[PDB]
């Protein structure tokens, strides 16, 4: 077997201007046979959005854990969880499990409720924090994704044009896979509306 | 410390903690069980003069341990919940290991052991609640009614009453029910239970709660309305001598 | 010796309940009031703030009103200290249930864990019981609104209107009389504000000497939207009822 | 080692081989192969020697205890499941057990459970365990008939064993036959393979329909 | 599991003279073929008049020695000043129970004023051995003849000072995992005297 | 009856709990033991009381070894003495294994000493109530130490205790003063016998059995030995000489 | 586990009619470097038993410490009993044997091979073996490591059986032990020149000769003189 | 493996589970329900090792049944699934994992819709209209995507499953001897005792 | 890392009789081509008229027999000095074995004695446990050689008188201890010729109702 590429997955985050964007696939497989075009990887906690790539078992286990941590934090503090803060808690939860299993690549996207500015940060299974405001990518096809983003992105994008960068970056990156087919979604996030747009794309 | 002398004998041979336990029972509600021979009826008092509460947020008098095992109590609320949790863990563990739907007696042996346990040995203080555990063992047409105490004793019993007005209901069971020849009708068993709890509750059918268990999981709790029609009937039998 | 310096008071009275437990009840009846009203389009909670003065910060009135969940909140009658330990454990118990069964904790389920620990506190160790009573305000999608109470005796009941802490008799008497089941949030508040007046003897009652919350259906949810009032919001509703007290 | 047990009208037929070897030379024609837990339960030896031995006396302690304490006849259904549950605890501890838990109680009738070190517990009319099992299965299957008399059932059992004995060399010192009833088991003697071979080869005419 | 491993200058000694012991060392840590350290303090005080030379794996020797340091501080305060033999046992115990991870070649040499100067040599695997002088590491076999023949008890300080400077400077030349400074430690009752000589000095002298 | 007589989970107004004070008083009504420090050794002697002819001579012994070169005798409560010694052994052996040397007497003293102090800071753990005269020779000389109930110890040059303490101490100081410290180890055996014989005059309603031992650097070659044979007959001779006979 | 890095080589022993003899070199080897010359490996325990340990010196040091406790603890309780119920070979033997079995059974054995030689003051002569493999035996000849192979057959001509023991005597026995040691320094170069020899007579007690040196020389090299390093141009 | 299929029709979940265990030449056992009823509207079907199956099954039924009485109502398919996955995800770290991969065919009886869940032995959770285990899906996903499209009555689900099973027995070399069919709806769990074209 | 456990030789032979039982064993203890001893038996009388040998690897043997002797001692202590039967002894020796199946073990144990009827019993063990009673049973290195002969001369299986050898047979012999020692004597003597796991001495333990009797015959030496 594979350690995380049973089901694969890719995730991309961009910063815009008052805005951020996070996109991902919707593949579920059993080894190389794609079984479903649906499986959500993006959840959010207060207003900080967490996409987690990897093995499906490990996304589920982390998603329930981060619910548990956010809720008690939320309850004591009478206040939601903040992108900046969330980065640190993710690091600290992941480093404890570097000795355990985990074969994940989470990407965080949000807009702070405390200086109004875009925030994205990236994580590996190792727990190297990737401090970025341009784009940050994770997943199986992350190398390629870095090449596509480094060329295609241009700074200071508004939701419609930002949308076009991310959607095409992800589509052409994915076309050289099969482990990134079976449908894909883009969320373009403002701090007042979130537009969710399904793309039409390849499958085996 | 607290692992010693909570419980010891007197030279008079009374136990302190057991003796103050039986007193919580007399003070509390009233529960009675009367057995047919193809039914078991459990009648219960729940007594409140304050009318600003519902039955559906005040706990029920008869709690299910299994679909075919029921538990009734008189005493503290707090303590009884502890006992109820063990009995459900013991039902499902038995089903797992011996692969038999539960025998009602074995479950009495588990609840009774716990009750013995905190008395004999320190680091815990005893309970102040007595229970009725009743039900049907699989492949039986014969009703089972048991009593277990804070002492941790148990024995099987044809009709039995605990709680407020134990004397009155006792006399009534002595003079109107037999071990030898009980009700053979379901109906007559209902009639008898209502007759007994009516003399003591000092209210109508709106503070007596009847639950009838016919064989192997067949449980229907008659409502205030259904009990009232027998309550009417009862005032008529009593006006042949009035 | 020191085996006779044991207090031996977490054993039964002949009165059918432990010494320390009965004595503790008194302590509650000498600390702040909580009032719980369950309505047919909300749940209204009122509590009178114990010490109010300029030397205190007056803009805080969450000193006894904590939300345990998204749709469950409690009111305290007793002392801050005693309360905190049960609040934290109920919060976790909420999260254990949520995580195991994928659904939020029902009001009685939550009540029942708290009550088994309160009993526990005298049952194991010999230690002293609490000095807190809660009145729980919550919604569940299986019974509608539920409003309950637990005491350090570990006995709990549900009620349609109850008061705990000081002046239980007086407030309960009035509540039973004006109660209806066609009341709305606003009709309850008015009612609540009358009752509170009749138990407090004053020239006037001010908005900062109250802690208030209601849990209504809302208009941003089909759920229930929990509204925690702060002094300045207490001031507004006092005008709206036209009940100055 | 080839052991079979089948459920029929008269109770249960349990038939087993015995053989102990030093080389391929038959060192002793003797060794147990039914471990008589108590008169109501049999467990048949086809696993590791020590594993079977240790847990099956230990199983005898749980049956004896249940009846002494709870004053209730223990089921076969309970006997297998107590066993399976412990087995899963000692799984990947080096365990090798292949046994069939046999009893005939009032409340179930004749009941045969196959229990292995994988912890599997299956109820069936027919279970054969061994390694001459496929061949032994053949003889039994082609002459299977639930409605049968105890004597004729014994002869079919013993020919099945023979069949497996001839081809496979891990059976065939001797045959022990037992018929397990309600009130306990009845031993049907020890039959020598030498004398039994010449009768069957001529008699049965299966794999022998033109004599070979 | 330690990833990479470390090594020390592997020609260590304690020599007895007129009034005590003079302790001598080369120091050099390398991690592979990367020169981790030109100079080092591997001339380790374990008590005020009892020092040692540490050899073997850097990670391991330092980790042990710290533990020995804790026991011999506590040991002094309570049970009176140690001896060379007392220090040596503590070092050995720690090596022997954990010789499943430890590689420590130890000379502990200390001065007492009723035993005079004392050398106790604890090789790998750990066993206490009392000798009147020692040489250790793996470069010691090659100077065994020199050392035995010119070893003399009650030799003048000037003469011992030359003898150690020379002994090592020859050893260091022919052996390859040796290198860096020669540091020396004079232990008499007047206290502890510290010598350091750099490469360019000793080669020449 | 103050909790300064039923508990040691407090400090006293007298700086010690009554029960420890009482241990000191019970050593003194007891049996006599001495210890004689000399310029090359130490000598021990103890009075063993004879109450019946049913006792066997020297097949009950009160001086017990720890290691092989430290000799321990104690006066006072028998059970407490066994327990102290059993401990003394576990320390001594741990020291020999761990540092590869016989244990020093100021070291050995700190280890027993800390353990006598421990049992005197708990409200339910019995104090010790023996005074132990102990000592031996090590690699910087001979040492005589005396350990008390309370955990108190100092080095001695002469030591005495028991019923006959007064008498014993009188002779003992005279002889120690006269001598550089105690003269030879050999001379000290006889002297030691006189003190014990002299102390026996304070209790003539019982008999004694004189028991001596020694531990001497060049006069036992580092070992602790029992004093017997000729050496015991000679000390007896000297004793019956002065105390008339 | 426990693996060679410091080694002691060979302990020999055999019984005669009134006693036993034991001899063993004094060696701390570091492979083929004779690093430590003097290291004890015969421990007298009491005054009628001598423990000879072969094998790793690091581990021998562990047995050495256990023994130091055995001498103190057998004098504990009763310093009246020292030869009656303290310190017999059979007691020393069983004490050692318990540590040995326990360390091996958990699969981290102590690496020694041991002979506890003694003469019981309450019985007859004692010669019994225990090693790290757990193999245990009594025999009138016992020898450890390399000595097991070579020394032992020479000892065995004297006694190999119950019947031969009364026919063996101090003179025969003593010659045989030295003859044996001579064979070991001769065919093995690890075993040291300097050795110690102890003869333990029941009537005369324990006698321990320290610093015997292997003698009755063999100057075999003078035969093979043909030159070995003068090389001519 | 053990061939385990599922199809979700508009009102129901039909689950198909092998009826045989085959040992060389002959079927050693051929009466095989490879599924266990948790509750009257929760069923779970299984594939994996033979022993893991029953040991997990019985442990899990017992826990759920304890929750049903304590809380005094039947636990949702959703409640069971989150519970089932969380236990499987833990076991992998431990010496002995439960190696059963499952199909939970449920009626959500509180909002009136059928739901089908595939949860793997690791913990890989998916909701699907139809799904399959192993190599099965290479051949039978090719017939189900092509000939079926949603909103088709229950009987059409029966005929499709048989066509899938026939192709498996023909072309794939595994041998599992048809399917024994069970239907989970609000009327409970029913056996289809035909498999002749159903 | 190390496994010090291997195996060593030795051979034992147990025979159950009517009224008696023997457990015979050699005195030679070896490891490879060396002689560890010439006189040391691996057979011990463990008491209550139970005789035992745990033949094979010495290290395992010595330890199992120390364990069984303490266990016998405590039984007696706690249970009114009750006789340890061959049936009780057997069960106990299994529990000890299965206690250490986790660790390497290497003995073929055979216990003989008498049961409380006065009837011989010989029980044989594997190094993991399991037992069953046999009428004659060879154990150890030469088990495999001794048993084929042993079956013809003791058990009269595969042993037939002339005439048809199949209807005419030699019956199973009514046992008597004297003829059985001749059989044992013959086995062990043939074994010294073929095996270097056998020789030095032969120790026959005979267990009877008159007690335990030791019989001694010499075997091959140089």
């Amino acid at each position: 077997s594979d350690p995380s590429s049973i089901n694969g997955g890719i995730v991309v985050a961009m910063t815009g201007k008052d805005c951020v964007a996070i996109a991902c696939d919707l593949r579920l497989g059993s080894q190389s046979l794609g079984v479903s075009n649906k499986f959500e990887k993006i959840f959010h906690y207060g207003h900080v959005f967490l996409g987690i790539t990897g093995l499906a078992t490990d996304v589920t286990t982390l998603n329930e854990m981060f619910r548990y941590k956010t809720n008690l934090y939320k309850l004591k503090e009478e206040r939601a969880i903040e992108p900046e803060t969330f980065t640190q808690l993710v690091s600290s939860s992941l480093y404890e499990r570097r000795f355990g299993p985990y074969f994940v690549g989470p990407v965080v996207a949000g807009i702070n409720s405390k200086s109004g500015k875009p925030f994205i940060a990236g994580f590996d299974l190792i727990g190297c924090i990737d401090e970025a405001k341009d784009f940050i990518v994770s997943g199986t096809a992350s190398d390629q994704l870095f090449g596509m983003c480094e060329s295609l992105y241009e700074p200071n994008l508004e939701p419609e044009d930002l949308f076009e960068t991310i959607s095409q970056a992800l589509l052409n990156a994915a076309d050289r896979d099969a482990l990134s087919g079976w449908g894909a979604v883009v969320y373009i996030i403002k701090k007042d509306e979130v537009v969710k747009r399904y793309l039409k794309m390849r499958q085996d | 410390g607290y692992d010693r002398a909570l419980s010891i004998f007197s030279p008079d041979g009374h136990i302190f903690q057991v003796e103050y336990a039986l007193e919580a029972v007399k003070r509390g509600t009233c529960a009675v069980g009367v057995k047919g021979k193809n039914c078991v009826v459990l009648g219960c008092e729940r007594r409140s003069t304050l009318k600003l509460q519902d039955t559906r947020i005040t706990p029920s008098k008869v709690s299910k341990i299994d679909s075919h095992v029921v538990l009734s109590f008189s005493g503290l609320n707090a303590d009884s919940r502890i006992l109820i949790e063990k009995a459900r863990v013991e039902a499902q563990s038995h089903r797992l290991t011996l692969e038999d739907p539960v025998t009602v007696e074995y479950l009495t042996r588990y609840v009774a052991g716990v009750q013995q346990r905190y008395t004999q040995s320190g680091g815990v203080r005893p309970f102040g609640v007595s229970t009725l555990i009743a039900g049907f063992d699989p492949r039986d047409d014969e009703p089972k009614l048991y009593q277990t105490e804070p002492s941790g004793i148990y024995s099987s019993w044809s009709a039995q009453t605990i709680g407020r007005n134990s004397k009155t209901v006792r006399e009534f069971l002595e003079k109107n029910y037999d071990r030898k020849e009980p009700p053979a009708t379901v109906e007559e068993c209902v009639k008898l239970t209502v007759r007994s709890l009516l003399e003591v509750v000092q209210t109508g059918a709106k503070n007596i709660e009847i639950t009838v268990v016919k064989p192997d999981s067949d449980i229907v709790a008659l409502s205030s309305e259904e009990i009232n029609q027998y309550v009417t009937q009862i005032e008529q039998e009593k006006q042949e001598q009035q | 010796g020191s085996r006779r310096y044991d207090s031996r008071t977490t054993i039964f009275s002949p009165e059918g309940r432990l010494y320390q437990v009965e004595y503790a009840l008194e302590s509650i009846s000498h600390a702040g009031t909580a009032i719980g009203i369950m309505a047919s389009d909300g749940i209204v909670l009122a509590a009178e703030r114990k010490v109010t003065s300029t030397l205190l910060e007056q803009d805080t009135s969450t000193e006894k009103l904590y939300k345990l969940n998204d749709k469950i909140a409690v009111a305290v009658a007793g002392l801050t200290a005693d309360a905190e330990i049960l609040i934290n454990t109920a919060r976790i118990h909420a999260q254990n249930y949520l995580k195991t069964y994928n659904e939020d904790i029902p009001v009685e389920i939550l009540v029942r864990r708290l009550s088994d620990i309160k009993q526990g506190y005298t049952q194991h160790g010999g230690l002293r019981p609490f000095g807190v009573s809660f009145i729980y305000a919550g919604y569940d999608d299986r019974y509608g609104y539920q409003l309950y109470t637990s005491n350090p005796s570990g006995n709990y009941t549900g009620w349609k209107a109850i008061s705990v802490g000081a002046n239980t008799s007086a407030a309960q008497t009035l509540l039973q009389m004006d109660y209806k089941d066609d009341m709305k949030v606003d009709d309850a508040i008015e009612l609540a504000l009358k009752t509170l007046s009749k138990t407090t003897d004053s020239s006037a009652l001010t908005y900062d000497r109250l802690e208030f919350a209601t849990i209504r259906k809302g208009a941003n949810d089909g759920e229930v939207y929990q509204k925690i009032f702060k002094p300045q919001e207490i001031k507004d509703i006092l005008v709206k009822t036209g009940i100055t007290k | 080692t080839t052991t079979l047990a089948f459920r029929f009208q008269g109770g249960i037929i349990v038939a087993v081989d015995s053989r102990a070897t030093a080389g391929n030379w038959v060192a002793s024609q003797t060794v147990k192969r039914v471990i008589e837990i108590n008169p109501f339960l049999l467990g048949t030896m086809a696993g590791g020697a020590a594993d079977c031995q240790f847990w099956e006396t230990w199983l005898g302690s749980q049956c004896r205890l249940h009846e002494l304490r709870e004053k209730e006849r223990i089921s076969v259904a309970a006997a297998s499941k107590i066993l399976s549950n412990l087995v899963y605890q000692y799984k990947g501890a080096g365990l090798s057990m292949g046994t069939m838990i046999c009893g005939y109680t009032r409340k179930e009738g004749p009941t045969i459970y196959y229990v292995d070190s994988d912890g599997t517990r299956l109820k069936g009319d027919i279970f054969c365990v061994g390694s001459g099992q496929t061949f032994a299965y053949g003889v039994l299957d082609s002459n299977y008939k639930w409605d049968l008399s105890v004597e004729d059932a014994l002869y079919l059992g013993k020919r099945s064993i023979l069949a497996a004995a001839h081809r496979d060399a891990y059976s065939g010192g001797s045959v022990n036959l037992y018929h397990v009833t309600e009130d306990g088991w009845i031993y049907h003697g020890n039959h020598d393979v030498g004398e039994l071979f010449w009768k069957v080869k001529e008699e049965e005419g299966s794999f022998n329909n033109v004599i070979g | 599991l330690k990833k990479g491993e470390v090594s020390l200058g592997t020609s260590i000694m304690a020599v007895t003279f007129k009034d005590g012991v003079i302790l001598g060392a080369d120091s050099r840590t390398t991690t592979g073929a990367y020169i981790a350290n030109r100079v080092t303090d591997k001339l380790t005080r374990v008590h005020d008049k009892i020092w040692c030379c540490r050899s073997g794996s850097a990670a391991d020797t330092q980790a042990i020695a710290d533990i020995v340091q804790y026991h011999l501080e506590l040991y002094t305060s309570q049970y009176g000043t140690p001896s060379t033999e007392t220090a040596a046992s503590v070092f050995k115990e720690l090596c022997y129970e954990n010789k499943d991870n430890l590689t420590a070649g130890i000379i502990v040499a200390g001065y007492d004023d009723k035993n005079k100067g004392e050398v106790y040599t604890i090789p790998l695997g750990g066993s206490v051995h009392k000798l009147p002088y020692a040489i250790a590491g793996s470069g010691s076999t090659f100077i065994y003849g020199y050392c035995d023949k010119n070893f003399r008890e009650n030799m003048s300080k000037e003469e011992t000072v030359d003898f150690i400077k020379h002994s090592l400077s020859q050893a260091i030349k022919w052996d390859g995992s040796s290198g860096g400074v020669i540091r020396m430690v004079v232990l008499t009752a007047a206290g502890v005297e510290r010598l350091i000589f750099y490469p360019d000095e000793y080669e020449q002298l | 009856g103050t909790g300064y007589d039923l508990s040691n989970s407090v400090f006293s107004p007298d700086g010690r709990n009554f029960q420890v004070e009482y241990a000191v008083k019970a050593v003194e009504n007891g049996t006599t033991s001495i210890g004689i420090k000399c310029n090359d050794g130490v000598v021990f002697a103890v009075e063993k009381l004879i109450t019946s002819k049913l006792l066997v001579p020297q097949k009950n012994v009160k001086i017990q070894v720890v290691d092989r070169h430290i000799g321990c005798v104690y006066s006072g409560l028998i059970p407490d003495g066994r327990h102290l010694v059993n401990r003394g052994r576990e320390e001594a052996a741990s020291f020999k294994k761990l540092y590869k040397t016989p244990i020093p007497i100021p070291a050995f003293a700190d280890r027993l000493g800390q353990y006598v102090q421990a049992h005197t800071l708990y409200n339910s753990v019995r104090p010790f109530g023996v005074s132990t005269i102990f000592g031996g020779v090590d690699k910087n000389g001979a040492h005589l130490y005396m350990l008390e109930p309370s955990g108190s110890y100092w080095g001695y040059k002469g030591a005495a205790t028991g019923k006959g303490r007064q008498s014993a101490k009188a002779e003992l100081e005279k002889l120690v003063d006269h001598h550089p410290e105690g003269l030879s180890a050999r001379e000290a055996v006889k002297q030691a016998a006189k003190i014990i014989y002299l102390a026996h005059e304070d209790n003539k309603e019982k008999d004694f059995e004189l028991e001596i031992s020694w531990c001497s650097l060049s006069e036992t070659n580092g070992l602790h030995k029992f004093v017997k044979g000729d050496l015991l007959q000679e000390a007896i001779d000297f004793a019956q000489k002065e105390i008339n006979g | 586990t426990q693996q060679p890095i410091v080694t002691g080589t060979s302990v020999i022993s055999m019984k005669y009619d009134n006693g036993v003899i034991i001899a063993a070199d004094n060696l701390g080897s570091y492979g083929s470097l004779l690093r430590f010359n003097g290291v004890e490996r015969l421990i007298p325990v009491g005054d009628n038993t001598v423990v000879g340990i072969s094998g790793d010196i690091s581990d021998m040091q562990h047995i050495e410490r256990l023994l130091k406790d055995l001498v103190t603890e057998n004098a504990y309780d009763n310093p009246l009993a020292d030869a009656e119920e303290a310190l017999e070979p059979s007691y020393i033997f069983e004490y050692l044997a318990t540590v040995m079995y326990q360390r091996r059974s958990k699969m981290n054995p102590l690496w020694n091979a041991i002979i506890v030689a003694g003469v019981q003051s309450n019985g007859d002569q004692f010669l019994r073996y225990v090693n790290l493999l757990g193999v245990t035996y009594s025999s009138p000849t016992l020898a450890t490591g390399f000595g097991a192979h070579m020394a032992n057959p020479l000892l065995r001509k004297v006694v190999d059986r119950e019947s031969d023991i009364p026919k063996t005597t101090v003179q025969v026995a003593e010659e045989a032990i030295v003859n044996a040691m001579r064979v070991l320094y001769y065919r093995d170069a690890r075993s040291s020149r300097n050795f110690s020899l102890a003869i333990i007579d029941k009537n005369t007690g324990l006698t321990f000769k320290k610093n015997l040196q292997v003698e009755n020389m063999k100057w075999d090299f003078a035969k093979d003189i043909k030159g070995y390093g003068t090389q001519k141009i | 493996m053990d061939i385990i299929l599922g199809i979700r029709v508009q009102d129901s979940v039909i689950l198909a589970s092998s009826k045989a265990v085959t040992r060389g030449i002959s079927v050693l056992k051929d009466s095989d329900d490879k599924t266990r009823q948790l509750s009257p509207h929760t069923l779970m079907s299984f594939a994996g090792e033979a022993g893991d199956t029953v040991q997990f099954a019985e442990y899990i039924q017992a826990n759920i049944q304890l929750y049903s009485i304590r809380e005094d109502y039947e636990l949702s398919p959703q409640a069971v699934s989150s519970f089932v996955r969380q236990e499987l995800a833990k076991s992998i770290r431990s010496r002995r994992p439960y190696q059963v991969n499952v199909l939970i065919g449920g009626y959500d009886k509180k909002k009136n819709k059928p739901e089908l869940y595939q949860i793997d032995y690791l913990g890989t959770k998916v909701e699907l209209p139809y799904g399959a285990h192993g190599y099965s899906g290479f051949y039978t996903f090719s017939l189900l995507d092509h000939h079926y499209r949603p909103d088709m009555t229950t009987e059409e689900g029966l005929d499709l499953l048989k066509l899938c099973v026939q192709e498996l027995e023909k072309r794939m070399p595994m041998d599992f001897k048809g399917v024994i069919v069970k239907i989970v709806d609000k009327d409970g769990i029913r056996q289809v005792d035909d498999f002749q074209a159903q | 890392q190390f496994n010090p456990y291997g195996d060593n030789g030795g051979t034992i032979l147990g025979i159950a009789g009517e009224d008696f039982a023997v457990l015979a064993g050699d005195t030679r203890n070896i490891t490879d081509y060396s002689i560890n001893s010439r006189y040391e038996p691996k057979v011990f009388d463990c008491g209550d008229n139970i005789v035992m040998s745990a033949n094979g690897f010495a290290a395992d043997g010595d330890a199992l027999v120390k364990r069984f002797k303490n266990s016998v001692k405590w039984y007696h202590f706690d249970h009114n000095d009750k006789k340890l039967s061959i049936n009780s002894a057997a069960r106990n020796i299994q529990h000890l074995l299965y206690g250490k199946r986790f660790f390497p073990y290497y003995v073929h144990t055979i216990i003989a004695g008498l049961d409380e009827d006065g009837k011989g019993a010989v029980y044989s063990f594997d190094p993991v446990g399991s037992y069953e009673r046999e009428q004659c049973r060879a154990g150890g290195a030469a088990a495999s050689l001794i048993m084929p002969f042993l079956d013809n001369q003791v058990n009269f299986k595969n042993q037939y008188e002339p005439g048809t050898n199949g209807k005419v047979k030699k019956p199973l012999k009514y046992l008597s201890v004297e003829e059985v020692i001749k059989l044992v004597r013959d086995s062990f003597t043939s074994a010294t010729e073929r095996h270097i796991q056998v020789g030095d001495g032969l120790e026959i333990l005979i267990v009877t109702k008159d007690g335990v009797r030791k019989e001694f015959y010499e075997l091959k030496r140089d």
